[PDB]
């Protein structure tokens, strides 16, 4: 659950705005998880096309087959932005529920491997 | 070969509006996760709420644009749209527009949003957005009554050019957990005690929910009724 | 499997999401029908389940 | 005495495969193919 | 937008196989509908099985009978395939009794007739007979569900009998198909199909209507909530 999907579709091509590396993942020219650049910053297309408010929702599409727990994404959490798959998310939650303690949770695990 | 048993006793532990956990036991063997399972996946798809699925606001084109005079760019406003709880209070109502203009320095709450009628927001002091001097807001919401989770552009509802599709995420229910241990009663060793977890917005309890849920369940078993 | 297509049933929605799966993870060709992958998988002595 | 597969006895195959039976499981809560034939034994591949 | 009343498709093939169409349903619904009448069906579908075997001049299951070529663990064996359908539902219990002789080859259909009582395997082989091979048989078979083992139930008419494993559930397989469809301009709904293999004593319909009465009644179970006080 806590590995990340590395994709070769994509490759590493280059954007102007999201709404065009949208728009090219869209017409299935560039993968989910491929490692492309836009705005001369290295990203990839499902950190722009799903932005979480909140684990809850991002677990929530999971369960609806939105995205995978392997995919890397978008997810807003204690206060940060963060981009993570929400399998990660969920290992944080999973330390964090066990010890009953956010932040100490939070500051145990390490959550980007 | 005699079987013979009593039926199960319905245990309910209740905190407010949003958490609650549901114990039934006993069950016959496997019947645990035969009840959990349904009853998981429709507490999470078909369970009716409201989601605010469309945004436009003054001077802006797309959701990765910022907003001269407020800190927070156009995609932190939408994530606290999403966590906005909005109850209607009448069956009838589909859709609803909500519409929000504040301006000088002020720290925008979900209560600054102006009332509308048999339209109820459970979450007030909920922070959309911080304005600073010379910040100017002014923006609409597009709020619909659905079910489950609809990504951005899956509706793709646009009430003019400039609107943002927002992520649809209709589910008063946040998460469903159940567990089912083994229990005994007398000398029957293999009879299952399920326990559920359900979080809510508050819009719909965890108790309304479940109850939403077997309804659904017990209506698709009259299905197979009359061919 | 030909039993099953000739029995009036075609390739089942979970089959379906499995198959995604095991595309990701180079398992089955891209490109080819549910039945040709499912075969694909059954060669490499692998099933749905 | 006849006895019938029980928790704790030995299986083993040719290979060298050898394990102890830790669970019975009814037949509704066995992995099945599509067909709805459920699978007899489940080993697992950390074993290989 | 809210999904309606599906239409519901039977597909019957004599007493033992079934097809069962629901659509359109809405997503996901293929699941939570199938799987839960399928583990239903499977467990707690009430049948008929051989509760207990008696066989003239046999103390007990370990010993061979003079012109019979089957030893008496694989005639219990044989008798654990029959297939015993009742026709009154208030009948409990049913004692088959059997007299033979050889050289013959003794099927489930020589045993005597009784009222309302039908086999639904009389080719079944029960035992081989030979020249001089007399077999006299009283074999008990019940109302049931589930898998009761000899151990457990120990069923014995009189002294000589011989308690036999018995398995009730008349269901020998459920599988549920979902395949995509649509109705109108919705898209992703699922159709549900249910194919259920019984044994002919009770036929796939019965079974999937008792399945959905048994999933309804578990419902029911929520309908009294009580609080639970830890403090
Ligand atoms: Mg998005
Ligand atoms: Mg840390
Ligand atoms: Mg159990």
């Amino acid at each position: 659950i806590t590995q990340v999907r590395k994709e070769k579709k994509g490759a590493g091509l280059e954007f102007a705005t999201p709404e065009e590396a949208l728009a090219a993942h869209e017409r299935g020219e560039v993968a989910l998880n491929a490692p492309i650049k836009v705005a001369g910053r290295e990203t990839s297309v499902g950190r722009l096309k799903y932005v979480f408010a909140n684990p809850d929702e991002a677990l929530l599409a999971v369960a609806h087959g939105i995205v995978d727990l392997q995919d890397v994404v978008t997810v807003r959490y204690m206060g940060k932005r963060l981009e993570t798959s929400p399998g990660r998310i969920l290992f944080a939650r999973i330390v964090a529920e066990a010890v009953e303690d956010e932040k100490v949770a939070w500051e145990l695990i390490q959550l980007d491997v | 070969l005699d079987s013979k048993l009593k039926a199960p006793v319905f245990t309910v532990r209740t905190q407010g509006r949003e958490y609650g956990e549901f114990v039934l036991e006993p069950l016959e063997r496997g019947f645990g996760v035969t009840l959990g399972n349904p009853l998981r996946r429709i507490l999470l798809s078909s369970i009716p709420g409201t989601a605010v699925t469309s945004v436009y606001i003054e001077d802006v084109l797309h959701e990765f644009s910022t907003i001269p005079g407020v800190k927070e760019d156009v995609v932190e406003i939408i994530l606290n749209l999403k966590e906005l709880v909005v109850r209607f209070l009448n069956p009838s109502l589909q859709t609803v527009t909500l519409l929000l203009k504040a301006e000088g320095p002020k720290e925008v709450k979900a209560r600054d949003f102006l009332p509308v009628a048999d339209v109820e927001i459970m979450n007030p002091d909920l922070h959309i957005a911080t304005l600073e001097e010379g910040g100017r807001l002014n923006m609409e919401v597009r709020v619909d009554r659905g079910v489950g989770y609809v990504p951005a552009e899956k509706h793709g509802i646009k009430d003019r050019i400039n609107a943002i599709p927002v992520d649809a995420v209709f589910s008063p229910v946040r998460r469903v957990a159940f567990q089912v241990e083994d229990t005994r009663l007398g000398q029957r060793t293999d009879l299952d005690k399920l326990t559920l977890r359900i979080w809510t917005d508050g819009s719909v309890t965890p108790l309304e929910a479940l109850n939403q849920a077997v309804e659904i369940l017990r209506e698709h078993l009259t299905y197979f009724s009359n061919p | 499997f030909g039993k099953r297509k000739g029995e009036g049933f075609g390739v089942d929605k979970r089959e379906v999401e499995v198959l995604r799966r095991a595309e990701k993870l180079g398992l089955v060709t891209p490109g080819k029908t549910p039945e040709e992958q499912l075969k694909e998988l059954f060669l490499q002595g692998k099933v749905v389940l | 005495q006849k006895r019938k597969l029980q928790v704790g006895d030995k299986l083993a195959n040719r290979h060298g495969n050898k394990g102890v039976v830790a669970k019975i499981l009814p037949v509704e809560d066995m992995p099945h193919l599509p067909d709805g034939t459920p699978v007899d034994v489940i080993l697992n591949p950390l074993g290989v």
